[PDB]
């Protein structure tokens, strides 16, 4: 967990309350939760 | 969005009371920042005080 | 001025970033 | 506020760039 | 305004080029 | 013109860094 | 636009800068 | 009083670079 | 705007030590 | 104007990858 | 749109080039 | 088409970077 | 006549790369 | 057309074996 | 004109395992 | 339907030829 | 039959090919 | 068609190139 | 004037310690 | 304010003190 700043405690909250949840990298170049993927698959 | 130690309801003496501190969050790596805010349970459904009463 | 503050509060961050970084 | 614009521009190269250098 | 993106790509190529080249 | 700005100074930026590496 | 052309003057220079240092 | 706290913020980034620096 | 001069002060101050740094 | 946005897409991914390698 | 397929064809032949290059 | 003329400097580039690169 | 335009086109970044070795 | 399939095959070993070569 | 086809993936088969063999 | 049998005889031999060579 | 003429060329260049590589 | 036959001296030349460079 | 105070008395001891450096 | 701008070349100069005594 230390490589990257995902907090992955609340991507597991929101993936089992069933959101479709994006990680990837932001204008500070480090992997974090962007926003959730809205509708479409 | 960050807390900026305003929100914090100090219990340290006067001395101890930081200018300017800033909350760890996990953007930038958690590489800046000077304090932390802890939880009891992550998720908090149910009363764990209930629970031995009901036993 | 939440503007102004969260651009003070990134750059104080940064600061600290390099200062631990540096030693 | 075209120097906030340029301010917010610099803040954010410098955290890439920092962000390059400790990893 | 493709262009603009495009030029926007190229200078964000020219900066993880000295980012890498700097590491 | 924001984004015109933004890139300008990002433009603006990277030379500074490359006349800084140059020497 | 001329701010556009100068804009893409620039970056070109910077290229070829990036290209020529690097060797 | 905003420029009051940029003063603070310089000056403990000074005191955080130097004390660094003694150890 | 003596604020934004004092972030303008700041920001150049760290770029001038991560160039430094780099070079 | 899809076919453009494609070959955009395509033409960033491919300079993601050779900036990528030339590390 | 002669200059679209030309440019199409080119970006494929690249991406050729880099996947074999990266294997 | 001004957007055409920054793919094709663009794909040009990339070719000059691998042919360079390959010799 | 894509299938033409296509040939080509590989046909002369092959004779591109293959002039650029010999250089 | 079966002629101009017999020229894209010809290209495409082409470019295979050169490929194969550059690597 | 089957046959035809048959020989042409005759040939492509043959041209695309010497490639292999070679490299 | 002469120079059809030639070249499906040519092909045949090539192939054997290829196997004896894999193995 | 300009066809059967490409199938001849291809078949040949594979026997000089493999003629080279045993000899 | 010329464009047919010029494709063909170009293709050969272009496999004669590389049978060379490979000798 | 509190926080006045305090930042002289910190400015002052800046000074007083590199002061004491630099003899 | 005289104090203001008084402290800002004392800061200034001490900053550059650091920096000069870092080298």
């Amino acid at each position: 967990q230390n490589s990257v700043g995902i907090d992955f405690l609340q991507l597991e909250i929101a993936l089992r309350q069933g959101y479709q949840v994006v990680v990837g990298k932001a204008r500070n170049g480090v992997i974090m939760i962007l926003g959730y993927i809205q509708s479409m698959y | 969005k960050r807390l900026t130690q305003d929100d914090i309801t100090f219990i340290i003496p006067d001395y101890l009371r930081p200018d300017y501190a800033l909350e760890i969050e996990y953007y930038d790596n958690c590489q800046s920042g000077d304090f932390i805010v802890l939880r009891n349970k992550p998720v908090n459904l149910n009363n764990d005080y209930q629970i031995i009463e009901h036993y | 001025s939440e503007a102004f503050v969260q651009l003070e509060q990134r750059i104080s961050s940064l600061e600290q970033r390099l200062n631990n970084l540096e030693s």
